[PDB]
RNA sequence: UACGGUGCUGAAGCAACAAAUGCCCUGCUUCCAGGAAAAGCCUCUAAGCAUCAGGUAACAUCAAAUCGUACCCCAAACCG
RNA sequence: GCUCGCCGGAAGACCAAGGGUUCCUGUCCAACGUUAAUCGGGGCAGGGUGAGUCGACCCCUAAGGCGAGGCCGAAAGGCG
RNA sequence: UAAGGUGAUAUGAACCGUUAUAACCGGCGAUUUCCGAAUGGGGAAACCCAGUGUGUUUCGACACACUAUCAUUAACUGAAUCCAUAGGUUAAUGAGGCGAACCGGGGGAACUGAAACAUCUAAGUACCCCGAGGAAAAGAAAUCAACCGAGAUUCCCCCAGUAGCGGCGAGCGAACGGGGAGCAGCCCAGAGCCUGAAUCAGUGUGUGUGUUAGUGGAAGCGUCUGGAAAGGCGCGCGAUACAGGGUGACAGCCCCGUACACAAAAAUGCACAUGCUGUGAGCUCGAUGAGUAGGGCGGGACACGUGGUAUCCUGUCUGAAUAUGGGGGGACCAUCCUCCAAGGCUAAAUACUCCUGACUGACCGAUAGUGAACCAGUACCGUGAGGGAAAGGCGAAAAGAAC
């Protein structure tokens, strides 16, 4: 039936997208914890 | 935050303690009213953010170091 | 005069391909491999400053390297950029 | 210096990035994609010679 | 520095047939040496379908760990030392015994 | 060609009738819930200028990048 | 191949967001795939989608978001 | 610094060296794409698009250069607006983002305890917000102390579980002073005499010795088991060197090493002299920290919780004196002692590890030890914050198995 995931990049890249996460108080902190975890990517949008 | 520019007056630590005897916080602040005045080194009248007694500090304390300290912090007048 | 050439490094392969030897009935235009360093704004007027060629029309195409390499890991075969340039007869390059 | 001061001057070496690129590099361009360039040092011997001048244009020849 | 350098005869204490010695060909930045006449392994290799292969035994000189190899003394059929000390400067081999720096 | 097609060339190519989901139609009538904005676009004028630039009409003529383009597609190429 | 049964406002054909070479050809046997595999959408080697006009961008705007100067908040941050 | 090398998967291919461009190591620089502070102007992570100049030809256009805002300050300009101010256009200096700890200030719980709860406990503890430096912060007595005296501060141990506070419950809890480490103190509201005098900071040099780019370093042979020994047999030898690893079943003498020694354009720790530069000792007179010291109301931090209650602070009203004065000393008063607040700075004895090097563990040795001893925060799961593995070990050795 209907899934809760419905794919669209316009919406997913303004949702969990890097550019406003890199421009907001707590979004900047996700990036700092991910540099500390040592992830290959900081983004989740590609 | 609402602060006095000539005295550096800041928010304070303080409690209710009456009805009840409790250490409950209430947020205590200086009440701002401002003053529009003259300093002879500026070619203009100046409006500066001041609170209670802060205008009476300008009356008889030397302020040229504070007028420079505001500018050393980049604060505007 | 006709732009500065202090940076000029046009072309990367004389190239060999089957669309030039199994469907090429007219010498009009020849296919090349040029990489992500070329554009139809440039390869129409700049190639003549390095090579002795004559060109009247061009095309360019991105050409992705499909998907996957030998593993190791998935990796890439890499995109290689396709170009089509005027020839009209014989060999030019 | 002795013979390195004879007939070569800074204002001629100022154009070396053109004369290397339109000669020494051009004679090697796409020849590995033609099967004519197999000797892996022929490019390596014409690298660095421009970078040497582009450095000496701001770095001095002594202590 | 490798005491056996690169073209010396090494007595090879290893193997069964002690009456034989080898000669150096190359040295690695690892604890390894390539020596001609080290173990005489013939080795056939598993064949390949395509392209011309030389085929048969390769008879190639193999690797040994640098600890197992010392120079042949050319006097009594024993191992010897080379030395690297020279009180005027940089290293030289002198059989740990010569009046000259050779 | 003893054959995968070949690839030059060509006849008839008209009329009624029924209807849009299409066109005249960002038409008309009618209803009352009166149903985005701005730029490109068209004009008026300031500045700018006649060394021209710009405009109208006609003839010539250059490039027009950037990324896209395959395929699945109401699906074993989207999600379960 | 031939004959049979079914859909046919779909079980046909095209498409935007969706994914992105899964297309076309040869080849594979090992892993996979509701049995078995000679088959592949899974593997390997080859072949390929060219633009001023069609898509997106270049230019415009709604709801809204961000924002020098100006303001609020210990502050981060928020308005505008 | 050397006679051999040109990264790894990794083969394959091709060359580069002996003496200066083989390879490469240390220092000081040059160059330093797009996104990211990210900043010419815009953006939905690496894309999109200008402004202002210079130069030049055949001038349907390239090459090269400069450019967020904010703040400080100046220049030029300039609205209402006269003087002026913003606004406009530049320049010089400065913040901005980041790995780690130490560390300064702010906002600040609930859990838990009182064997229920409400002041109190817990606790200025976590989490959060901003942020600086080699350390941060501390700092040169309107201070303690009790009539004897001490004479900035920090750290360590005592002081202490002592005093003091407590729905006097449950509980809380200093400071003075002592021991040790350690030992720089000064300036302005002024300026004459004095003159670079005291005391430190920055930098150069030399001496002594470590560190840094480096690597030379004594002695073992035969024979036996066995695939092969360093074991076993026989006998020696070096030892200011028998640490440990590696090397074919027990190595000081096979190899690396060890002890030991050499190693410097230039930089540096530590000791010690000194060339240069900066600060600038000393004398005397004069002045001296006011809308504040307090007081009132309502509170805070001090161990102290409206008490007999002090100190220090202050939202807010009020407000006094200058040595013939004022503060503090557990209410308050008198006495007496002891200081000079409402102005400004500062040395290191202390703390710590992003990062460079070294030494130690009856440390673990793979259901152990860090999410991982292997292209592991990878594969992979989730819309997302977030979460996230599995396989160590052939043998002396590829000797990797032709025919």
């Amino acid at each position: 039936m209907k899934r809760t995931f419905q794919p669209s990049v316009l919406k997913r890249n303004r949702s969990h997208g890097f550019r406003a996460r890199m421009a907001t108080k707590n979004g900047r902190q996700v990036l700092a914890r991910r540099r500390a975890k040592g992830r290959a990517r900081l983004t989740v949008s590609k | 935050s609402r602060v006095c520019q000539v005295t550096g007056k800041r928010p304070v630590t303080g409690n209710n303690r009456s009805h009840a005897l409790n250490a409950t916080k209430r947020r205590f602040l200086p009440n701002l009213h401002s003053h529009r005045f003259w300093v002879e080194s500026e070619k203009r009248f100046v409006t500066l953010r001041v609170s209670a007694k802060g205008m009476r500090v300008i009356d008889k304390k030397g302020i040229d170091t504070v007028l420079a300290e505001l500018r050393a912090r980049g604060e505007k007048y | 005069m006709i732009r500065e050439e202090r940076l000029l490094k046009v072309l990367r392969a004389p190239h060999v391909s089957e669309k030039a030897s199994t469907a090429m009935e007219k010498s009009n235009t020849i296919v090349l491999k040029v990489a992500k360093d070329a554009t139809k704004a440039e390869i129409k007027a700049a190639v003549q400053k390095l090579f002795e060629v004559e060109v009247e029309v061009v095309n360019t195409l991105v050409v992705k390297g499909k998907v996957k390499r030998h593993g190791q890991r998935i990796g890439r075969r890499s995109d290689w950029k396709k170009a089509y340039v005027t020839l009209k007869e014989g060999q030019n390059l | 210096m002795k013979a390195k001061e004879l007939r070569e001057k800074s204002v001629e070496e100022l154009n070396t990035e053109l004369l290397n690129l339109l000669r020494e590099q051009f004679n090697l361009r796409m020849q590995a994609a033609s099967g004519q360039l197999q000797q892996s040092h022929l490019l390596k011997q014409v690298r660095r010679d421009v970078a040497r001048v582009k450095t000496l244009l701001n770095e001095k020849a002594g202590a | 520095a490798a005491k056996i350098r690169r073209d010396d005869e090494v007595i090879v204490l290893t193997g069964k047939d002690k009456g034989k010695r080898g000669k150096v060909k190359n040295v690695l930045s690892s604890g390894k040496v390539i020596v001609e006449g080290i173990n005489l392994v013939k080795k056939h290799q598993k064949p390949v379908p395509a392209l011309n292969q030389p085929g048969g035994i390769v008879e190639k000189e193999a690797a040994i760990q640098v600890s197992n190899v010392a120079i042949f003394n050319a006097a009594t059929g024993k191992a010897d030392r080379v030395g690297f000390r020279f009180e005027d400067g940089k290293k030289v081999r002198f059989f740990k015994s010569n009046s000259e720096t050779i």
